[PDB]
């Protein structure tokens, strides 16, 4: 499972991850390639263009939320199966998101940390990360299977 | 479907990319084979050693494939006709990698130009990738 | 992307389905909603009761689709332009239930015509059914 | 997770599969439907035409070591997770079959099971024996998660 060195170069990323900023631009950015996406957001406001989906209120504060529990997963990595019980019923018995779509975010958070880490987000950076997003992305789809 | 704006972020990308076309499929193949180990069957033979002339080669060939769907944006399966034949036909490659080393691309160009890489673009970025995929995977029977 | 051979095959299918078109539209949106019941979400007001007219009135509609379609086979496009709108931009149904609605149609073919559902003719009808899911999937503006 | 509603509709169904010919089919399908899947089974031999595969010794007697596997699953309902432990680390660890691929195989075999069947498998007939082929997949792709 997980090297020593896997977990220092998700640790170290996350010491200087603001949650607030690149949560807001993950979601903006799911939201905006991923267009049908759109449709699980509805009641938070104006997504009719990239402008009103990146300034909206909502989003930034949601995006929060998914990066703060990005964070959990960060402190617990031995145990992201367990830290994610809850939202993978919210997810799969409440929300109907298909699974496939946990795994489009994911991509998204590793292009944003590549984004804002430029040439410190090294393959061997990008291959611990892409790694974590999809555990955390089995995490939520568990209570479909 | 590609959009009158997704073609012109998609030309204004590789514009700005320009001559470095070449070294950003060496990376973008590394950062493949790294992340996605598994990618690597397809290469048994490679010196897979970072920055080898093998890597750097046929990373040369990936990204001037990739800027002559760009050059060709409005005909991308006349363009990469030959490759389709290549990768469908004769490689057998399973059709989800091509998504794998899409993502790895749209990677490098995240880590050396993140102010072009704005969200609308990223959008246009990913149909473009998107669509040099279905083109190569497009005839299997 | 489909060869003579598949088109061929295609309008084989619809040919011996003919008129009852309708019946298996109506067989395959109940199958999806019983195996996928995530689907449902789509339609939270619709009478899912076994033979009701709004699963009978709305298969007739999906199945005019797929008529129309294969009937325009060469370009299915510009055919069903106007369904890839409300799909796409309006509904924003997520792209992998077309894959499940495609899947139930082959289903139901199966069940009633094995014998015309030959690994030959599996195939194109597949990749007619995935070609339909594209075009409903286009244009994500 | 199964209610016995669902046990008797996948007991009663395999009670009548012949493991043989149903095995061969689904193969055959799996390689002429979806042509990049040939890449793991190139040593079969001739597999140029849709004629070609369907006739091959090696993919008849492989489809009906497939079947009997699925066979195995239908025996363990509550313990599907266990019995395909080995199997996962083969294709996952030894392979490198991507997960999709088990999606699709079981999707093919819905489809086989349709045809040999015909109005006996009915839309909840065909529920239960997705639900089967979608914890199958998942159990066998347990080595990568
Ligand atoms: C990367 C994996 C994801 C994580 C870690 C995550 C995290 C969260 C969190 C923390 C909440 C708030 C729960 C609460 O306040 O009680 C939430 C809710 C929600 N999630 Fe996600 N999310 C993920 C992916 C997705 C995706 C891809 C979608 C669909 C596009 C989605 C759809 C929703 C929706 C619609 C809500 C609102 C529920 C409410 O009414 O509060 N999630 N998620
Ligand atoms: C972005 C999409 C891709 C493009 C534009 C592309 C382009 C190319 C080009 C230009 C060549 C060289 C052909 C020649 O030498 O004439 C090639 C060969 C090859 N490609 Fe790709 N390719 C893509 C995706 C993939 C993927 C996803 C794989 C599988 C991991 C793959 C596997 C191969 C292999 C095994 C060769 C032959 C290399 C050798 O001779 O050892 N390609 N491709
Ligand atoms: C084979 C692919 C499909 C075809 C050919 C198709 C065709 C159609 C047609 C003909 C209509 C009726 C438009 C009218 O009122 O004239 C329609 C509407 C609709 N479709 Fe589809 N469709 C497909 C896939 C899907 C999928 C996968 C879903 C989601 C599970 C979906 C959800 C809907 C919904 C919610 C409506 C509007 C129903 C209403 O409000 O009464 N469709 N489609
Ligand atoms: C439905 C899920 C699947 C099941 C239950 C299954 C079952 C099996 C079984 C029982 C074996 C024999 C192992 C042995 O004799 O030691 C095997 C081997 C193998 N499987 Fe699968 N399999 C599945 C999916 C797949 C898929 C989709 C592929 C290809 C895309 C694949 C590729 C292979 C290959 C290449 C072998 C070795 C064949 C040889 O002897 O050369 N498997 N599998």
């Amino acid at each position: 499972h997980w090297s020593a060195e896997e977990k220092q170069l998700i640790t170290s990323i996350w010491g200087k991850v603001n949650v607030a900023d690149c949560g807001a631009e993950a979601l903006a950015r799911l939201l905006i390639v991923y267009p049908w996406t759109q449709r699980f957001f509805s009641s938070f406001g104006n997504l009719s263009s990239a402008t009103a989906i990146s300034g909206n209120p909502n989003v930034k504060a949601h995006g929060k939320k998914v990066l703060t529990s990005f964070g959990d997963a960060v402190k617990n990595l031995d145990n992201i199966k367990g830290t994610f019980a809850q939202l993978s019923e919210l997810h799969c018995d409440k929300l109907h998101v298909d699974p496939e779509n946990f795994r489009l975010l994911g991509d998204i958070l590793v292009i944003i940390l590549a984004a804002h880490f430029g040439k410190d987000f090294t393959p061997e950076c990008q291959a611990a990360w892409q790694k974590l997003v999809r555990v955390v992305a089995h995490a939520l789809a568990r209570k479909y299977h | 479907v590609l959009s009158a704006n997704d073609k012109s972020n998609v030309k204004a990308v590789f514009a700005k990319i320009g001559g470095q076309a070449g070294d950003l499929g060496g990376e973008a193949l590394e950062r493949l084979f790294i992340t996605y180990p598994q990618t690597k069957t397809y290469f048994p033979h490679f010196d897979l050693s970072h920055g080898s002339a093998q890597i750097k080669g046929h990373g040369k060939k990936v990204a001037e494939a990739l800027v002559e769907a760009a050059n060709h944006i409005d005909d991308i399966a006349g363009a990469l006709s030959k490759l389709s034949d290549l990768h469908a036909q004769k490689l057998r490659v399973d059709p989800v990698n091509f998504k794998l080393l899409g993502h790895c691309f749209l990677v490098v160009v995240a880590v050396h130009f993140p102010s072009l890489l704005t969200p609308e673009v990223h959008a246009s970025l990913d149909k473009f990738v998107l669509a040099v995929g279905t083109v190569l995977t497009a005839k299997y029977r």
